[PDB]
RNA sequence: UUAAUUUAUUAAUGCAAACACCUGCAUUAAAAAUUUCGGUUGGGGCG
RNA sequence: GCCUGUUUACCAAAAACAUCACCUCUAGCAUCACCAGUAUUAGAGGCACCGCCUGCCCAGUGACACAUGUUUAACGGCC
RNA sequence: CCUCCGCAUAAGCCUGCGUCAGCAACUGACAAUUAACAGCCCAAUAUCUACAAUCAACCAACAAGUCAUUA
RNA sequence: GCUACCUAAGAACAGCUAAGAGCACACCCGUCUAUGUAGCAAAAUAGUGGGAAGAUUUAUAGGUAGAGGCGACAAACCUA
RNA sequence: GCUAAACCUAGCCCCAAACCCCCACCUUACUACCAAACCUUAGCCAAACCAUUUACAUAAAGUAUAGGCGAUA
């Protein structure tokens, strides 16, 4: 995504107004594009005897691609959110 | 603007369908092209480029009868009538092409080649290499895209597996599949080119105004540009 | 090559609103409404037979409900 | 021949400067609200 | 050139004074030949009784007396009109005294009119 | 002259006279609330007062937002807390040259998805910040009923906010037919956004929606005066004979 | 009858009735020389032939 | 126009992003857009 | 100036513009122009029928191709 | 004594030299133009409609053309 | 609704000699003179003229709209 | 002494208060009747040109700030 900056600053407006722009706060300065930023992997957990990114019950690092892509439509993996980690450590306690 | 296309008839039909002029002008009603309207009125002959089709429960190679050879005011090449089993159809005419001639149209690929006569319609593959063809398409079950103004012919300058290599009128050769039909011979109405209009209202009588007035200064672009001849390009 | 241009030929209606994806809801169009409203879900209407017979109104059947349709073509 | 300009026909002023034209775009459609507010006796031709 | 003036059947050229009429209403449809069918049904038949022996002249003689206006409510006609029905099946389906819930099968219907004036 | 009321009262008023006053409460108190979305394209300012560096005093500062521009094509599908930027730049990034204006565009991606609840495959115009909210959110469903009306901003994805509260809030048997097992293992993944029948119905309906839905409710074929007058007429004999 | 709307037609329909005439009308005297078996009339506006 | 400032705009590439199109950021053009055309001077131009 | 034609409604109808003819450039292709056409075609320009002819030049610009080069019926110059 | 005008239709206009009254067609009241001419048309769905016009015949073309059905 | 170009479906072009031919009406235009200059006319009148089967003229409806259209370039015409 | 002069009240303005208003008619509006909306305003002007810029209860306070650090905000 796009985040962008004023230029001209903005006069405060207070605690119950709203900020009145003039045409000059209408002047940004593209301060970052998130796109461009060096991208970050994903925690998930895998319920099948996949490819090496992992084994069965194991939470792993994925790339976003193959993980939104391939993984997560296939129920081949399942987001590595508080509440199924409970239910995976408890599978690894039934061995 | 109210433009709406003339060109909306769905059957093909072998009838002259009245058609209406353009001028120029977009569907949105501003001149895109300069030097069109006011010509005399013409009827549209609808054209069965799609050499090779059968008929309904009907298929293989299938010959036809030209009934007549026919002036068409829509384009440079004339035009014939031809008609085999139970549909007539409006094909355009090679060069020496008669009343009463019978034409072979053909899909099988021989195993030899296929020694032609002026007029029939094969594969490519179906040639011998250096024969004068035209009405060329471009895939198979295209249509005739190509090659198709009056006089002119394309050469078949050699053919590889499942290829064969066109040389258009512009001299560009063109790569394209061993199985799309073409036609033989070079498309009738030659000595088009040398016809003399005479005079500025036969140049209006055929949908053309005048030029503008406005003097243009030539500039890079109006030298003589001997260029290098372009690439080979396939529809493969 | 298909005879006809896309211009001239009949339009295709707009694309289903989102609205009638979603299997839980029932739809909100302007079918309470009798008129069309742009801010409101655009309705499916039920294919509507006119009941009684017309004349200046007829609509033949198709060539099959013709009760001498032969297979077997005649040339007249 | 200058000042003739004007050359009558009632289909031309129907179908130029009619209620159903000024209607059908948004534009003419705030034309005859000019000539509602302002109070004008014929909105349109 | 004029914008005052109501634009009446008279004025347009021969398709506009064709199209447009006066305030008379459709009897027929035209069909091929611009041949004009008249139905029947569509003309109104003007219903007209019998005026003999009927004692009711256009004017009402000056000795009538004065009285007060009383425009028939809902509650009156249905007073005088329904209401010793009901006393009377009372001290022994509304469809029996004269209502109808539905009127899609009746012939002058109330709402909407089907009738005429 | 002068007004009564102000003209931005006008809207509000019209919550208050006619068929809007009709409305439930808990959807009119839904339009009242006036909460600002999640910062999407500016960086939000960390506390409310700051230390500025050109004379060393702490003075407050808010974070102004940024206006955005949402095309309808935004509410065909979901896209983030994002649309078009509509603005103007320097040319040089410098003031001293050509102010020129510019549309920074986000950069769609037509996915699909897979609703748990709707049991559904949608197929999906949306951004790159959305699939992040998803992953954020640990799946769609928790993604839309997670977000709030304002900050989700689609028309679509408050419809699938709509559709996916009715399937929680009936505990409909339509979600997986004949395996009742897999429906309570949904119904009780998605327990904690159980709503009311009545409250979810007007979840994320447009003013003049709800207006529409509102008529269609409270219409009705007008009772004929001859029921009424006939129990009050069989009433008031009861009566009479109770004397 | 005019000022009312009148009751639409489709095939196989009742006769239309009117019971009440809303129109009136007058004869009036010819102003030009006319056949001895002619009256004329100022017929209100809304008011065929038929 | 080979004046100054631009390239928002199109069209090309390049790199990210995404797995050709779209979007972001650069570069090159074409089309343009905004703006201006100092002074003295035995009138002004030239010097 | 080849011709017939066109133009400054309301001060210029011309030798100006157009034009047959000739030449240069761009373009290998379908379903809203070009065009329901396909290099003997289409579009962008120049000059002005036909007849005898159109001489020399890429230094500079611009285009072309990145084989440092090609181009003048391209801008232009020809002691 | 003029007439290169006239009479109609189209388009336009909308009662604007009809009756009665009040340089030397204006106001009020009344009255009229009457359909055969001309507008205002067409039940679907498939399926047909290669051969100009010019006295249309010889001819002669090119710029390639204004006219139709069947189940 | 003028005018520039176009679209659709229409129309007119006598007579004479023999084809964007010639003479020549109707019709289109406006060379040259004169009148007129608050005029009959915010461009006319009288005569002379160029064309008049064609790149003609024209009635009707439709299209292109001002950072534009349109142009046989006059930087013209787009309601004096 | 002709033309004429005069005239006083229709109404209006600024406040306050109070939140207002049968029939035919989107086809050629005033016609009885048949298979789609959202998208920064810009510029004049001031800067003695112009090109970034240029306004749209009280009090703090024309203060902090911003600004071809200048006009000004
Ligand atoms: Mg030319
Ligand atoms: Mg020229
Ligand atoms: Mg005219
Ligand atoms: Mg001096
Ligand atoms: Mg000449
Ligand atoms: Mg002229
Ligand atoms: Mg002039
Ligand atoms: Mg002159
Ligand atoms: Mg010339
Ligand atoms: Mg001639
Ligand atoms: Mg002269
Ligand atoms: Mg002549
Ligand atoms: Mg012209
Ligand atoms: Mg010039
Ligand atoms: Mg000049
Ligand atoms: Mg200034
Ligand atoms: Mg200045």
């Amino acid at each position: 995504t796009v985040i962008v900056e004023r230029w001209w600053k903005v006069p405060l407006a207070g605690e119950g107004r709203k900020p009145r722009l003039h045409r000059r706060h209408r002047v940004y300065k593209l301060v970052e594009d998130t796109k461009h930023r060096p991208k970050e992997n994903l925690e998930l957990i895998l319920t099948q005897s996949v490819e090496n990114v992992g084994v069965r019950g194991d939470l792993v690092s994925v790339k976003k691609s193959l993980g939104r892509n391939r993984l997560l439509p296939q129920g081949l993996a399942v987001y590595a959110s508080p509440e199924n980690k409970k239910l995976f450590e408890e599978e690894k306690l039934l061995r | 603007a109210n433009f709406v296309s003339w060109k909306s008839r769905t059957k093909y039909t072998i009838t002259p369908v009245k058609m209406r002029k353009s001028g120029g002008r977009d569907h949105t009603g501003r001149i895109r092209v300069h030097g069109i309207g006011g010509g005399h009125k013409q009827r549209y002959r609808m054209i069965d480029f799609l050499r090779f089709r059968p008929e309904e429960t009907k298929s293989g190679p299938f010959e036809e009868k030209v009934i007549q050879v026919r002036y068409d005011p829509c384009r440079s090449a004339d035009i014939a009538l031809v008609a085999g089993g139970s549909r007539k159809r409006w094909i355009i005419a090679t060069e020496n092409m008669q009343a009463g001639d019978t034409i072979l149209n053909s899909n099988h690929i021989g195993r030899m080649a296929v020694a032609a006569r002026e007029g029939d319609a094969h594969p490519l593959g179906a040639l011998p290499v250096g024969t004068l063809i035209n009405n060329v398409e471009s895939e198979p079950g295209r249509g005739a895209q190509y090659i198709r103004a009056a006089g002119t012919c394309g050469v078949l300058l050699r053919k590889v597996n499942g290829t064969a290599i066109i040389q258009l009128p512009s001299k560009r050769q063109m790569q394209v599949l061993e199985t799309c039909v073409a036609t033989v011979g070079r498309v009738s109405n030659v000595d088009h080119n040398k016809r003399v209009i005479g005079k500025a209202g036969r140049n209006r009588w055929l949908g053309k105004r005048p030029n503008s007035g406005r003097w243009h200064r030539k500039g890079g672009w109006a030298g003589r540009k001997i260029r290098p001849l372009p690439p080979m390009k396939s529809y493969v | 090559y298909e005879w006809g241009v896309r211009s001239t030929r009949k339009s295709e209606p707009p694309p289903l609103d989102r609205v009638y994806e979603i299997p839980g809801l029932e739809p909100i169009t302007f079918a309470g409404k009798m008129h069309f409203v742009p801010w409101l879900a655009r309705p499916i209407f039920p294919p509507w037979d006119r009941g009684y017979k017309d004349p200046r109104f007829y609509r033949s059947p198709p060539l099959h409900e013709h009760p001498l349709y032969k297979d077997q073509a005649c040339y007249i | 021949a200058r000042g003739n300009e004007y050359q009558p026909s009632n289909i031309k002023r129907k179908n130029k400067h009619g209620w159903v034209r000024r209607l059908s775009t948004p534009a003419g459609v705030q034309v005859i609200l000019r000539r509602m507010l302002k109070g004008r006796k014929s909105l349109s031709h | 050139a004029d914008r005052m003036s109501k634009w009446t059947s008279k004025r347009g050229p021969r398709s506009f004074r064709g199209r447009k009429g006066r305030g008379a209403k459709g009897i027929g449809f035209l069909t091929s030949g611009w041949r004009f069918v008249q139905i029947k049904e569509m003309v109104p038949e003007f219903v007209v009784p019998d005026l003999t022996g009927f004692k009711l002249k256009p004017y009402v003689s000056y000795l009538a007396p004065e009285s007060e206006e009383t425009p028939l409510t809902a509650a009156q006609l249905f007073s005088e009109a329904v209401a010793p029905a009901i006393e009377k099946d009372f001290k022994d389906n509304l469809e029996k005294y004269g209502f109808e819930p539905t009127q899609e099968g009746k012939l002058f219907q109330l709402y909407p009119r089907n009738f005429l004036r | 002259p002068l007004h009564k009321y102000p003209v931005w009262l006008w809207k509000r008023l019209q919550l208050r006279e006619g068929i809007c006053s009709r409305l439930p409460g808990h959807y009119l108190r839904s339009l009242e609330e006036e909460r600002t979305p999640t910062p999407v394209h500016y960086r939000p300012h960390g506390a409310k007062f700051k230390i500025n560096p050109k004379n060393g005093q702490r003075e407050r500062v808010e974070d102004v937002p940024i206006p955005i521009y949402f095309p309808p094509e935004s509410q065909r599908g979901l896209w983030g807390g994002e649309g078009w930027i509509l603005g103007q730049i320097y040319a040089n990034n410098d003031k001293l040259s050509k102010r020129l204006k510019k549309v920074w565009k986000p950069q769609l991606f037509e996915r699909e998805f897979y609703s748990e609840i709707l049991d559904k495959k949608f197929t999906v115009t949306v951004t790159m910040r959305t699939l992040d909210l998803i992953d954020e959110a640990y799946g769609l469903d928790f993604y839309i009923l997670k977000t709030p009306k304002e900050d989700l901003c689609s028309k679509f994805g408050m419809d699938l906010k709509r559709g996916m509260l009715l399937r929680l809030a009936r505990q409909d048997p339509q979600l997986h037919p004949e395996d009742p097992e897999r429906r309570a293992a949904i119904y009780d993944k998605y327990k904690e956004f159980a709503i009311p029948e009545e409250e979810a119905e007007w979840v994320g309906l447009t003013l003049e929606e709800a207006i529409e839905k509102q008529r269609l409710l409270e219409e009705k074929d007008p009772v004929p005066l001859f029921k009424i007058y006939v129990a009050e007429l069989i009433q008031q004999l009861q009566q009479q004979a109770l004397s | 009858a005019r000022n009312v709307v009148y009751p639409l037609y489709r095939l196989g329909g009742p006769q239309l009735r009117v019971f009440r005439t809303n129109f009136f009308i007058q004869l009036v005297r010819p102003g030009v020389a006319q056949p001895e078996d002619t009256v004329q009339f100022r017929i209100p506006m809304e008011m065929t032939r038929v």
